[PDB]
């Protein structure tokens, strides 16, 4: 039987693959993934999980013909004008700060 | 068809030492290759009767496959098979193609005894030896008709009544012309059905009346039918 | 709702080829003559459009499909049911019995059914009779009539 | 059609359809089909209203399918979905009915081995006259005659 | 000979495309649905491996 | 004993879809004159056609395969016919 | 006007597509020739060529390959009229049947929920519908045309840059001109909202082909 | 997914040669047929068909191209099943026996020494296996076959240094596309062991042909 796996495991693989690519600047996602069968929840139970004006998660996702990506790049934070709502500018910040 | 009759004349290579061929008669013992519905329709009679005899239909259905000078057997009718003193000897009847008549009536055709011998023996083989199956020329009866008639305007009367006889003849005796045509085997001419097939000829108006006399029974009324015995096969008369 | 009849006439043809080992059948032939099935599974987007409706259109596919129903007996499925038996016979020489004018047609087919499923031994043993079994003559007795 | 053409030419094509319903038949299956199917329960409008328009019986609409040329292109367009739809089922149709004919030939050519007689040699009686010059003649077995 | 993985949500047609891209006269639909036995153009699920010939 | 081989070409998409267009044009050609990619009546009758040529493949597989029911049905000792339809019982007497 | 553009451009289903059913015809209601009741009315003679002239004029604008067959008058509007039309559509054998209200200039009314069927899109409305498709479809989603789609899901988490902008107005314009030859883009203008910073609006101008 | 490997990329002996002799079947135990036992101990008909599908499933993994001709039971186990099966080779006339252990879902397992023969490598194995049996062949040591084999020995003794670690990675990437045209070459990484400054270790990845 195929092996459950979290999504996170291979999302620290791109942002680590992509820091040397494109830069700590650019956001992680919209790219495929590897070595995965399918997400075990279809896209249409997820229209709950984003909000522009609150708390929302990070869709992992399947296209026709662009196999399963991530969807997604906002943090925990939920401050409308707070100005660590994506994980690319917190972690841009960061690497200014080291 | 066959080869027609002087075909052969000089041999495919050439011989100085050979004159002119005879070839007075036509060729033998041809057959062409089995068609797609033949196929089907020789294998469904093979798993029906399994190449014995135990029923009327397989004597009927064996024989006309093995000798082609038949063309239609007949077995007794089913008045017989409640008989309780049972029967020796199962009889059929056999009407053989007029081309193949030992004969000079075509309408009347007869086999050589030499010949129901053959079928006899032949048929036997696979029965149980505790039957006998005999096959009989049939007892041809005549049937008298004499109907009265209004021909189409402008034709004949005794010109529309020659003509009249030809079709009846071929449908109700279709031994005779050829045997080309499946019909009845002379089990039994219907009052109705023969009216209508009087009536269809383009020649004939209307019918008037009609009778039907057997050869020793007295005239029937309108709408008897004639009956045949077991042995009997029933032929048109004028 | 404009997308499910062609839906279902895909499903129909999909269903009826499947049926095909079960049409041709010499023998255990079943109660129905054309292949149905419902297009959409459980816990999908169509079948939650469609819950209200279907008992019904189920039901509706269940009548024109089977020979014998709760409404009792279908008059073209037993037409049918009764081409396809001639049909077989003739594989064998022979051909089905006349309709029954006052018979009973659930025994009606069973004598039809019976006649083909057992042809191998029917003609084998055409002429052979043994002690507390019904005998081939019987059988061919029963099916003709 | 040209799959007709291949396929008669391979099957023994036979009287009796597996299949036999005509488009009348499947048209009348729709009109009974989406009598069911509500369009809104306000009025008392189903499908089957939408599929044939007003005073249209499945027999108006058959011949309209058969005859193409007495609507000249101003049938509705949903209409001509339908006709457009029954005429891609026809090759399965026609495949499918294709089975009876092929099914026969497994069971009497590879069950039990039946094929098709060949055909049989005719023979003939020739008569030879030989040329004055020869007082006896030897035609060897295996003269080769030409009939034409 | 090419072989391909079955991904989520994927077609025959998209799959050919794909399995097609290094042959050098690509493959059809229906041809790859033969190669590989199909039970119907749908018959095949995540995880599994097609194969396309010439 | 399969059809694929003759008739995969009558089967394609493309196939069909012609067919379909010609009947619209014929029935239909003065009011829908639009058929191209971007048609939404296009669209919805092209996902038929596929379906179409789906159920057509599945009627060009082999004779011997479309007649084996499941494995749980299949009965001891039989095949696509059953054994006592065999020569030795059917041909014998 | 428009029937001249939609001649040159085509006729197509309208997207999203929608349907429609016309409301049931009272039968039992309409047994009187309107002809022959006008002039049992003892209207004016040149009136009824007038009241025929509005009712085709008002069918025509209706549907205008309709050809008036007959007409009849509801029995229970014995002088606001209610009238059921039969007509031809062309040359065909197909008739249809729909309800109107006639006022004595006389002027007819149509009903207005009397269409049975899909709607459709005419001319200028058909291209420009043919566009708003092209840029909701990414490739790979239509069966069997795997190529079709504009493909802008491509540039969404990209960081906006004068870079993306381009790159998004480039795209739009190569596929237009790829996937449809009846439109020719003018102008396109890409900007980023100002009350949402993550949003970018993108401004697309076009013409007809030959409308000059 | 191997099977469909193994047909790809062929089959083959393994490397070393290996031989195995199957054990001796005790023929003298094996008369009675399964199916008559089963039904004889008023086992349920169904599951005599559930018995019948295991055996041919443990049968099909143990070698596909099987097809089941008989089936008998052991004598000394009347209720741990031992079974005798007998099978012929896909269309062949070769029929051959194996034994077998049934227990009453019923599952069906092989006795563990019971193949005769030579070891095979199918797929990737034979792929992975050609590969390593070219490194360890100097050209000149085959017959007939005097070029074939990599010839690493011509590097020994000289000094550990880039030039060497230059040309041992080129070689292998030459004699590999030269005689192993199913496998493709992806990496080589040659490093000097610490514990052994003497000896030098490669590390080579390869990939099918036609695998992505």
């Amino acid at each position: 039987n195929p092996i459950v796996l979290s999504p996170t495991a291979a999302v620290a693989a791109v942002i680590q693959r992509n820091d040397n690519q494109q830069g700590v600047w650019t956001a992680p996602a919209n790219i495929a993934l590897s070595k995965v069968i399918s997400p075990v929840r279809a896209y249409i139970e997820a229209n709950a999980l984003f909000n522009p004006d609150g708390t929302s998660l990070n869709l992992v996702r399947s296209f026709p013909g662009k196999g399963i990506r991530i969807w997604g790049c906002r943090t925990l934070e939920n401050t409308h004008d707070s100005p660590w709502s994506y994980i690319q500018t917190r972690r841009l910040v960061s690497y200014i700060e080291a | 068809n066959g080869l027609p009759a002087d075909s052969i004349t000089q041999p495919v290579n050439a011989l100085v030492a050979i004159d002119s061929i005879n070839q007075p008669w036509v060729s033998w013992n041809g057959r062409p290759e089995e068609t797609e519905q033949a196929f089907l329709t020789r294998v469904s009679a093979r798993l029906s009767h399994r190449n014995r005899v135990l029923s009327w239909d397989n004597i009927v259905t064996l024989l006309k496959e093995q000798f082609v000078s038949l063309f239609d057997v007949k077995y007794p009718s089913a008045s017989e098979l409640t008989k309780i003193p049972a029967q020796k000897e199962q009889q059929l009847i056999a009407i053989p193609d007029s081309r193949y008549k030992d004969n000079d009536d075509a309408l009347r055709p007869i086999l050589n005894p030499a010949r129901l011998a053959e079928m006899v023996d032949w048929i036997s083989q696979l029965s149980s030896p505790w039957t006998t199956l005999k096959i009989n020329n049939p007892t041809y009866v005549d049937v008298l008709i004499s109907y009265q008639l209004v021909f189409v305007t402008g034709i004949n009367p005794d010109y529309g009544r020659h003509q009249l006889q030809q079709e009846l003849s071929r449908k109700y005796m279709p031994w005779a012309e050829d045997s080309a045509i499946g019909v009845t085997t002379g089990n039994r001419i219907d009052y109705y059905p023969l009216l209508a097939t009087i009536q269809q000829s383009p020649l004939v108006e209307r019918v008037t009346n009609l009778t039907l006399k057997k050869s020793s029974q007295t005239a029937g009324a309108v709408g008897d039918s004639v009956e045949a015995a077991d042995n009997e096969v029933l032929i048109l008369v004028w | 709702q404009f997308m499910l009849p062609f839906e279902q006439m895909l499903a129909n043809g999909c269903a009826e080829l499947a049926l095909l080992p079960k049409l041709l059948a010499f023998k255990q032939r079943g109660n129905t003559v054309y292949g149905t099935q419902w297009p959409f599974k459980a816990n999908t987007v169509g079948q939650q459009v469609h819950q209200e409706i279907m008992p019904d259109l189920i039901k509706q596919l269940n009548n024109d499909s089977q020979i014998n129903s709760d409404d009792g007996i279908h008059s073209q499925n037993y037409t049918k049911e009764l081409s396809i038996l001639n049909y077989l016979l003739e594989y064998f020489g022979t051909h089905r019995a006349a309709r029954p004018l006052t018979l009973d047609s659930l025994d009606f087919l069973s004598t039809q059914r019976g006649y083909l499923a057992q042809q191998p031994e029917l003609t084998y043993q055409r002429n052979n009779i043994r002690i507390d079994k019904v005998s081939a003559l019987q059988k061919r007795i029963a099916a003709r009539l | 059609a040209e799959l007709d053409n291949k396929l008669s030419a391979i099957v023994p094509d036979t009287v009796f359809k597996l299949d036999e319903r005509s488009t009348l038949d499947i048209l009348n299956w729709l009109k009974a089909y989406a009598e069911k199917i509500p369009f809104d329960q306000d009025k008392n409008q189903f499908w089957d209203s939408f599929y044939f328009i007003q005073e249209n019986t499945p027999e108006e609409l058959e011949d309209i399918y058969q005859h193409a040329n007495k609507a000249d292109g101003l049938l509705p367009p949903h209409q001509a979905f339908v006709f457009a739809f029954l005429k891609l089922l026809e090759t399965s149709n026609r495949l499918l009915n294709t089975f009876p004919a092929r099914h026969r030939d497994l069971y009497y050519r590879e069950l039990l081995g039946l094929s098709p007689r060949k055909a049989q040699a005719d023979s003939v009686a020739l008569g030879i006259t030989l040329n004055t010059d020869n007082a006896e003649y030897l035609i060897p077995k295996g003269t080769l005659f030409d009939a034409g | 000979v090419t072989t391909v993985s079955v991904t989520d949500m994927l077609t025959l047609p998209l799959i050919a495309l794909g399995a097609g891209a290094s042959l050098a006269s690509g493959i059809d639909y229906l041809s790859l649905a033969w190669q590989n036995d199909l039970d119907n153009l749908d018959d095949f699920t995540p995880g599994q491996t097609l194969q396309a010939q010439e | 004993d399969a059809l694929f081989p003759i008739v995969k070409d009558d089967i394609a998409f493309e196939t069909l879809l012609t067919q379909a267009k010609t009947v619209i044009e014929q029935q239909s050609g003065q009011l829908w004159s639009n058929t191209e990619e971007n048609d939404p009546g296009i669209t919805l009758l092209e996902a038929c056609c596929y379906g179409a040529s789906d159920l057509a493949y599945r009627h060009s597989l082999p004779l011997r395969d479309l007649l084996t029911p499941e494995k749980q049905e299949q009965t001891l000792g039989d095949g696509i016919f059953p054994q006592e339809f065999g020569p030795q019982q059917m041909l014998t007497c | 006007t428009n029937k001249i553009l939609a001649d040159i451009y085509g006729r197509g289903w309208a997207f999203p597509p929608q349907f429609f059913i016309g409301e049931r015809i009272p039968y039992e209601d309409y047994s009187s020739d309107l002809n022959k009741y006008l002039s049992e009315k003892k209207i004016e003679a040149e009136q009824i060529v007038k009241i025929q002239a509005c009712i085709k004029e008002s069918v025509m604008c209706y549907d205008f390959h309709a050809k008036i067959t007959s007409t009849q008058v509801s029995k229970q509007t014995n002088l606001p009229l209610n009238i059921l039309v039969t007509y031809t559509l062309g040359d065909s054998e197909i008739s249809q049947k729909i309800q109107g209200v006639l006022r004595v200039p006389p002027q007819f009314s149509i009903k207005d929920n009397s269409r049975t069927g899909i709607a459709i899109a005419e001319g200028t409305q058909n291209v420009l519908q043919s566009i708003n498709i092209l840029f909701l479809t990414e490739p790979g989603e239509r069966i069997m045309r795997e190529d079709y789609g504009c493909g802008l899901n491509d540039y969404l988490f990209a960081n906006i840059s004068d870079e993306l902008m381009t790159d998004i107005q480039t795209h739009i314009e190569e596929r237009v001109l790829r996937y449809e030859p009846r439109a020719e883009i003018t102008s396109i203008q890409v900007n980023q909202r100002t009350n949402l910073p993550s949003t970018l609006h993108v401004q697309v101008t076009y013409a007809l082909r030959g409308s000059d």
